[PDB]
C-alpha cells in the first residue's frame, strides 16, 4: 500500500506534471514544424523562381 | 525567546520571499513560453506576408 | 535529501553526468540554478525545457522502465510514436531544411 | 492474514529475483523487507565472526 501511494501520489502528480510539460512541448515543436514548413515553402518558392529566371 | 522570535519572523519572511521568488519563475517559464509563441506567430504573419 | 524516493532512484541510476543530474534537479523544482561556465562565474536558471527533448524523453522512458504498469507503459508508448511521428519528421525536415536553404544559398550566389 | 496478490500488480510493483527467489521493490527504495533481510544478514555475518 505504501507503494501504491506513491503510485497515485508522488508517481502519479510527476506523471501528470509531465504530461502537461510534455503537451506543452508537443504544442511548441508542432509549431517548430509548422514555422519550419513555412521556411520551406519560402526556399522553394525561391529557388523555382530564381531557377525559372 | 526574543531570537526564537526573530527566526520565526525571518522564516516568514523566507516564505514570504520564497512565494515572490516563485512568482517571479512562473512567470519568467510563462515570458518564455510567450516569447515563442509571439515570435512565432509574428513568424507566420510576416512569412504569409513574405 | 529532502527529494521523494523517485528523483532519488532516478539519479542514482542515472550517470553522473552533470546534463541529466541538473535535469533532474529542475524537473523537481521547475528550473535549475545552474553555475555559469564563463570566467565571471554565477548561478543562473535555466528551464526543463532549455534541456533537449531527448534527455527528457529517456528520462521518462528510465521512469516507465521503474515504473512499467500499463498505463504508464501504454502512455509512453503513445508519447514516444509521437515523438519519432512528429518530432523526428520535423527532424528530416529541420535537416533537409537546412540543406535545401544551403541550397538556396548556393543559388543566392548564383542569381 | 494472509491475501493472495493480483499477480499483474504483484509483478509490475515488484521485481522478482528467481535464482534467489527474492522480493524488491523495482525503484529499488528499501522496504520492511530491505530493513529485516539486511538485519538478518549481518547478524548471520556478525556471528560469523
Amino acid at each position: 500500500e505504501r507503494s501504491k501511494l506513491d503510485l497515485i501520489e508522488e508517481v502519479e502528480p510527476l506523471v501528470r506534471t509531465l504530461g502537461d510539460k510534455l503537451r506543452k512541448s508537443m504544442g511548441r515543436m508542432q509549431r517548430e514544424l509548422d514555422t519550419l514548413q513555412q521556411t520551406y515553402e519560402l526556399n522553394d518558392l525561391r529557388l523555382k523562381k530564381n531557377i525559372s529566371m | 525567546i526574543t531570537l526564537e522570535k526573530d527566526i520565526k519572523n525571518l522564516k516568514h519572511d523566507i516564505n514570504e520571499k520564497t512565494q515572490i521568488n516563485e512568482k517571479l519563475e512562473l512567470e519568467l517559464s510563462e515570458a518564455n513560453s510567450k516569447f515563442e509563441l509571439s515570435k512565432q506567430e509574428n513568424e507566420r504573419l510576416l512569412v504569409a506576408q513574405r | 535529501n529532502s527529494s521523494s524516493g523517485t528523483f532519488k532512484a532516478l539519479s542514482a541510476v542515472f550517470k553522473d553526468d552533470p546534463q541529466i543530474q541538473r535535469l533532474l534537479y529542475a524537473l523537481e523544482n521547475g528550473s535549475v540554478l545552474m553555475e555559469e561556465e564563463s570566467n565571471n562565474q554565477r548561478r543562473k536558471t535555466i528551464f526543463v525545457e532549455d534541456f533537449p527533448t531527448d534527455l527528457i524523453l529517456k528520462v521518462m522512458a528510465e521512469v516507465t522502465d521503474l515504473w512499467p504498469l500499463t498505463e504508464f507503459k501504454q502512455d509512453y508508448d503513445q508519447l514516444y510514436h509521437n515523438y519519432e511521428q512528429l518530432s523526428s519528421k520535423l527532424r528530416f525536415i529541420k535537416k533537409e531544411v537546412l540543406l535545401q536553404d544551403d541550397r538556396l544559398k548556393t543559388m543566392s550566389q548564383y542569381h | 492474514l494472509i491475501k493472495d496478490c493480483n499477480h499483474d500488480e504483484a509483478y509490475l510493483l515488484f521485481k522478482v529475483n528467481p535464482e534467489k527467489q527474492s522480493v524488491s521493490r523495482r525503484d529499488g527504495k528499501e522496504g520492511v523487507f530491505d530493513y529485516v533481510i539486511k538485519r538478518d544478514t549481518d547478524m548471520k555475518r556478525n556471528r560469523r565472526l
